[PDB]
């Protein structure tokens, strides 16, 4: 039979915490025996595709000729590239799909301190995300310090220590820039 | 484990080419898939090989051919054309409840003018 199996959509950007759908249709007109149909989704690591046991088949959707697998709460670990299968009959054909996951960098913890001593004083922004983070503060010519972490779920934990002498009235904005996702975030500090 | 071969194969267009594509263990449960690569390097089904007959998806031209010894196959490109430049490999899979999709390394055809 001429079976085969197509990917509508070939990266899925997720946020962690959220679901997806990973879909991938195929040929009805070729495997009429909607009977005997298996469709499976694996994942790829070590070079090597096992079963995912975190997808569940919305089989449902499976008479339209639509294989869609369902992960709840995608995660840092559910990132990477899967593999749908379906066999029907005699033949099989697959596709590779990746997951690419996102967390906004959306609560920048903030501190103000002064340094005992020098006359300096010491702010700090720190937020956890994913990917990792760049950090900047707005119209501070002095260089911070920014430093990074993973976190036991796998994001990135970005702390940011800017030391100058306070300049009169003036706010301190830290501003964390997710390139990889696009995104600007940021916090005032008030000295 | 599959093997596909030569990694790089250049010939005219009109020239019917060959890959080898190699299995450590053949059994004939085992469905053979030829597949093509995209741009984007997603696999696209070029012919099948199962119950001993190769079934091209859209282009007969190509054809897969199981050698006597049953763990080599022919992959055969009839009639080359310059549109079937690109990158080729192998996978397998059994019937089996518990099954993995296993791949040969991609290997590089390119056909030039006349």
């Amino acid at each position: 039979m001429l079976f085969t199996v197509t990917a509508p959509k070939e990266v899925y950007t997720v946020d962690v915490g959220s679901s997806v759908s990973l879909e991938c249709d195929f040929d009805r007109r070729e495997c009429t025996e909607l009977e005997g149909i298996r469709a499976s989704l694996q994942k790829v690591e070590n070079d090597t595709s096992l079963q995912s046991e975190r997808a569940t088949l919305l089989e449902e959707q499976l008479p339209l000729g639509k294989a869609l697998f369902h992960i709840p709460s995608v995660q840092v670990r559910d990132s990477g590239q899967y593999r749908c299968l379906v066999i029907c009959g005699a033949a099989w054909d697959y596709k590779y799909l990746t997951v690419k996951v996102k967390a906004s960098y959306m609560r920048i913890d903030t501190r103000i301190l002064e340094v005992p001593g020098t006359g300096e004083v010491q702010l700090t922004c720190q937020a956890r995300g994913y990917p990792l983070a760049e950090v900047s503060w707005q119209n501070v010519s002095v260089p911070a310090n920014t430093s990074h972490i993973r976190t036991p779920e796998g994001l990135y934990q970005v702390t940011s220590v800017l030391r100058l002498k306070p300049q009169p009235s003036r706010n301190f904005s830290c501003m964390f820039w997710n390139a990889h996702m696009k995104e600007l975030t940021s916090a005032i500090i008030d000295p | 484990s599959l093997t596909f071969y030569p990694a790089w194969l250049t010939v005219s267009e009109g020239a019917n080419a060959t890959f080898t594509c190699s299995l450590s263990n053949w059994s004939e449960d085992l469905m053979l898939n030829w597949n093509r690569l995209s741009p984007s390097n997603q696999t696209e089904k070029q012919a099948a090989f199962s119950n001993g007959l190769s079934q091209p998806v859209q282009d007969a031209r190509f054809q897969i051919i199981q050698l006597p010894n049953r763990h080599d196959f022919h992959m055969n490109i009839l009639d080359t054309r310059r549109n079937d430049s690109g990158i080729y490999l192998c996978g397998a899979i059994s019937l089996h409840p518990k099954a993995k999709i296993e791949e040969s390394p991609g290997a590089e055809l390119v056909v030039t003018e006349r």
